[PDB]
């Protein structure tokens, strides 16, 4: 549900 | 430091507006690139990803790469202090501790000049890895804009089928189903109906209603919208600004 | 089954919305004359009557009678879905449980497609006798709106006079009282200003504002809109469909409020 | 007896649209040259003076001088029931306790009758003096109420400056500052939007946005508004009316 | 609950 | 603050 499952941080 | 004017200010108040619904404070990175923004809302569950390339504005002049914090509800109250064909001026000094906007009215001879205090943003930049899409959708905004609305006063969810033959928009709720199909469309001398279908394997996949009804709030910037979709990647639909772009990336429901 | 199309959705928006927040759970009686709705409101104090004949769907085919219970908060938000200028098709199976709606564009190839649930309504049927009215006023409907509209912000009730000198509407209220009279205005030269008033008999009666400015969501239906009364009958609110009609009757007020 | 006919009825409907958010309860003095009503608002910072010139009236006949008390919501109530090209009547005897309006319709032969009941309102006169102005600003009614719209979004004060190159709308808020400065400009073409400026002597004064943003409600009254300024007076926002003048004081902060 | 005086079903037969 | 602080009543 969370988009930074698909987005790797920094 | 930082100066970037807008031919007509219009441009800036639509992108403001397809914004501050979905997220309160922002950082404008400025750098030799133009204005860029990414930003994910609360739920932690879209990402808006603007970019407004040096192209677009009358001088663009940026010295120093700066981050500009700015309450998105403060940034539309100034602008709607603007008239569409303003002639629009941003400046900012190096470390600065507000943003200088200037309205230039075409006929009279009048001028505003508003100073928007900056704010201090931790954002947790995020690494956008360049995705090949298995389904492509180029259609109406206007059209899309409608079909969101229909099926959202409808349901919360929408199941999105991309095939060869078109793209089907269905749902389910308490009144029953509803569904909207759209078909490949080319047109010579309206192309503004056109719908293209660029598909390698089909792709159906089930996303908030609510928040593409707050992508949609980009429609004024473009007559098209792109969606791109595939197997676990997010949904993305892009509206081009014309040297530029408004992207937002949605997860699926799962 | 049931199939008839509607070669603009407009009119079907239209009635329903003309209905809607008078009466909520209803049921669409499908025949071989056409679609007809009779029902009145959860406190039994008006009655909606609608016919969609035949003629007015390009083709319609109903083999055998078939109530399809709809609520109308349900179909509005369905409708809401079509354009003014789609080409709406109603359909229905033999046993059904749902009702299909498809609103297809007239330029491109894109097709909406909905179904909807629906409901087990016992409708009362009542029997609206072919009455011989005292007095018949054909007038503007938008100048009928605005008088309802009016009236209701100084008051609850209004009084119908209707005589052969014109027709009065009347009300008295915290802030005072008013009155707008209409009479008779043979043609024009854009007649959609016309008042049309015959009478064979006075006719005085009170009824509720609320009630007629309810009614009043028709306006979009026609241009004018006809009053029907006489004493001791319900009042009827005529506005014609053409190839149709839908008509409001509302009881007397009748209290000491 | 008073009888007093307005050949449109809109005037009357926009005056009241314009002084019933400010003050509530107003007396109507009615007089051989028309009607005049003088009103403060509930906190007494605001004072409007209305100016209905008989020469509006096609008759007018007020045979003595006459205060009509009226709820000004309730008078907007009557006054939605007239259409904005409707003939207005308005009646009155000489010990009334309620006042006859009359609406009829120019095409249709509709006559719509109305009788407000009066109340009994403590007449506050004030004496306005003769006042000779340092700045006088005519300019665009739409641009003012837009300018004062804009910066009340923005803060609650609005510093008005008058000077020699014009007139600067100037606001400080917690999200930050900003201004509006207009010029002196004639056009040939497109005249409704001229802005002219007479200065004697600089003027700089704050007011409240929120009573600016209330007298912007008579922009409907006229295409043009006048802004009067003197350093120890109260601001003067004018509204000509062709047969009279809608004009609201401002005391500064 | 008994029906008021104001009720169609008071001017229309069943 | 007041007016009646101009206008002599």
């Amino acid at each position: 549900t969370d988009i930074r499952n698909f987005f790797h941080s920094k | 430091m930082l100066e970037a004017r807008l031919e007509q200010a219009s441009l800036l108040k639509r992108v403001v507006d397809a914004i501050k619904d979905l997220v309160q404070d922002c950082n404008f990175d400025c750098n030799d690139s133009g204005i860029a923004l990414q930003a994910m809302d609360n739920s932690h569950v879209a990402l808006v990803s603007m970019l407004l390339k040096a192209e677009g504005f009358s001088p663009y002049r940026c010295d120093r790469n700066i981050a500009l914090g700015i309450n998105l509800v403060s940034l539309t109250k100034v602008l709607r202090a603007a008239q569409n064909e303003d002639i629009l001026t941003l400046k900012a000094d190096d470390s600065p501790d507000a943003v200088n906007l200037m309205f230039e009215s075409a006929e009279t001879d009048r001028i505003s000049e508003y100073d928007i205090k900056l704010m201090d943003i931790d954002q947790e930049h995020l690494a956008i890895p360049e995705t090949e899409y298995a389904a492509t959708v180029e259609m109406p905004s206007a059209e899309f804009q409608r079909i969101c609305r229909d099926l959202n006063a409808l349901s919360e969810s929408v199941v999105i089928e991309a095939t060869k033959e078109g793209v089907k928009f269905s749902c389910q709720g308490d009144i029953g189903s509803g569904s909207v199909t759209i078909r490949q469309h080319t047109s010579v001398d309206k192309p503004e109906q056109n719908v293209s279908i660029a598909l390698s394997e089909p792709v159906a996949l089930t996303f908030s209603l609510k928040y593409l009804v707050n992508f949609c709030k980009a429609t004024s910037l473009s007559s098209k919208v792109t969606l791109c979709l595939s197997q676990e990647v997010p949904l993305l639909v892009e509206y081009g600004l014309g040297s530029g772009h408004l992207r937002f990336y949605l997860a699926p429901k799962i």
